[PDB]
């Protein structure tokens, strides 16, 4: 039911809009729009749709929005590595 | 109780 | 991950709930996001807002485009055949 | 390739 999704930083930005956190209608940041040409379009494995329930291992669940974004946007922004890993869900 | 949940925030990445 | 059959008695002239949700958008299920105070749903105590509603009545939501989900909603509300609603439920 | 996803209709029942 959970996928481990790594997506290459194959361009400058990660390319998707997400929605939600706790204490909204949405619960968990879902994946709304992949920007064509970002690096969640290359992955190829990504969906709209696509619940993200951890990032590079540290849990979403419980967060508020902005918190997930900031998490999210800050694995991303990593210069060590070339890739970022989502734990991903999906119904 | 919690009677209503409000729209959730959204950010572009 | 879990489901509950919630049984909603009709207690109430309304239902008294706002659903969100459907196939083919962001919210792919209907979820409840309000209750009104003095309906049958508030009255139930059982359903919270953040359910998602997967069957009414043993009939599948799931792919379900909203305006269906809330016509077999709706229909098992005003129907007479019985004085309740099953609902099966989730809160993840 | 769906690349969005609409906002989901809200109903009063």
């Amino acid at each position: 039911t959970s996928t481990l999704v790594r997506v290459r930083k194959s361009a400058a930005t990660l390319g998707i809009a997400i929605e939600g956190g706790a204490n909204t209608r949405q619960p968990l940041p879902r994946i709304v729009t992949i920007q064509r040409g970002g690096s969640a379009h290359n992955c190829g494995q990504l969906k709209v749709g696509h619940v993200i329930l951890e990032v590079n291992g540290q849990t979403l669940r419980g967060k508020e929005h902005k918190e997930a974004a900031r998490i999210i946007a800050e694995a991303f922004k990593t210069k060590e590595r070339d890739y970022i890993d989502f734990l991903v869900t999906e119904f | 109780e919690r009677l209503t949940l409000p729209p959730s925030e959204i950010t572009l990445l």
